[PDB]
DNA sequence: GAGGTTAACCGGTGGCAGCAGCTGACCACAACCGATTTTCTGACC
DNA sequence: GGTCAGAAAATCGGTTGTGGTCAGCTGCTGCCACCGGTTAACCTC
């Protein structure tokens, strides 16, 4: 959670909460992109305040 | 009337990108030459370097199939 | 039940094995359902005997 | 679908051998991707040459001349 | 023929106009580049609307 | 007054997931060589 | 004072080779879900 005092806008992160959101399928093309760029699998789904 | 971000200051996607694969040393001088104005050779040289490159020219370098090259030796007998 | 009524994902048979869209209109054997998208699940009827 | 279409443009921003190639590598003209022994059957040449022309290949799309348009589609 | 209207609702309710428009100008190349660019409510978007 | 009864408890089956060991498909890479083809050099004298 | 000829690149392409690794396959390993037999608890012939 955010400090104390800290000015906020619209929109912005109050509490940082990530749900594991578990495993599923993949398109193809999306994993063309994933193989393309190199990044984290990201098995868990933002639900933040 | 853009204010995007510094792509067009970008010098890796101005123009031609089989240009920055020329299967001629003098052809990819121009390539090599051109990111001279390039704002992030030392990420992109970097991220070249530890993903293993076996082709083209990154960074302002060109890359062999595992590493760095001076620069590639022509068709022919090399010289004295 | 998924042969009568469709399947409950879209191109995605019981079983598991028919999971693309190439698949489309083909009963898996093994499973009993027809590969085809959810949405039939709005429009299939059924009767008591 | 933007992502798609601009994945069809960029890929048919290179030549057809290779283009071909990544379409049956990955299956994005049928939804079933082939062993890259299939591939080298089915164009004519062997499959370690195949995995040749694929690194590089991959490597070209990896460029940043070519990966400006999809940048950020993650 | 006039009528009044405050910005703050005129922005939510033209959002897919204004993401079109303002990806027509490369102020955002793609259009969750642009999303992000309406929530942020940068200041560009007063002249694209 | 145990006879007859009774919820639950107490053996006794088939189903299933694991699961470790066993294939063969299939890729990594690795050299490595093999025609091709330039092309430079190297004596002829 | 030209002149084939050789050496040595690189470049696309086979090759071999080989090594490993993993998808999966599948017979033991063992546990887990019905099925019902039996065993101490309630109502009074
Ligand atoms: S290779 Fe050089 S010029 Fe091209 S994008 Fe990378 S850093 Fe910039
Ligand atoms: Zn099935």
């Amino acid at each position: 959670i955010v400090r104390i005092g800290a000015e906020v806008r619209d929109g912005d992160i109050l509490v940082g909460k990530v749900t594991p959101k578990g495993e599923t399928e993949l398109t193809p093309e999306e994993r063309l992109l994933r193989a393309i760029f190199g990044e984290k699998a990201r098995e868990v789904r933002d639900t933040s305040l | 009337q853009t204010p995007r971000q510094r792509l067009p200051v970008l010098p890796c996607h101005v123009g031609d990108p089989d240009l920055w694969f020329a299967d001629t040393p003098a052809g990819l001088e121009v390539a090599k030459t051109l990111c001279v104005s390039c704002p992030i050779r030392r990420q992109c040289l970097a991220a070249a370097l530890q993903r293993a490159e076996p082709w083209g020219v990154w960074g302002g370098e060109i890359f062999d199939q595992g590493s760095i090259v001076s620069h590639k030796r022509p068709r022919g007998r090399p010289r004295k | 039940c998924e042969k009568i009524f469709g399947p409950t994902r879209d191109w995605e048979c019981y079983c598991g094995k028919y999971k693309r869209v190439r698949f489309k209109g083909i009963i898996c054997e093994r499973c009993g359902v027809e590969v085809t998208r959810a949405k039939v699940r709005r429009e299939r009827m059924g009767h008591i005997e | 679908t933007l992502l798609q279409d601009q994945l069809q443009s960029v890929l048919d921003t290179l030549s057809e051998r290779e283009a071909g190639v990544v379409r049956l590598r990955f299956g994005l003209t049928d939804g079933q991707p082939r062993t890259l022994d299939e591939i080298g059957q089915v164009y004519g040449v062997t499959r370690e040459r195949i995995r040749q022309i694929e690194s590089k290949t991959m490597s070209k799309l990896r460029h940043p001349s070519r990966s400006q348009v999809l940048r950020d589609y993650l | 023929h006039q009528c009044g209207l405050p910005k703050l609702m005129a922005l939510e309710l033209f959002k897919p106009f204004v993401m079109k428009r303002l990806v027509d100008l490369n102020h955002a190349q793609n259009i969750k580049s642009a999303k992000r660019m309406v929530e942020r409510q940068r200041p560009q978007v007063w002249d694209v609307l």
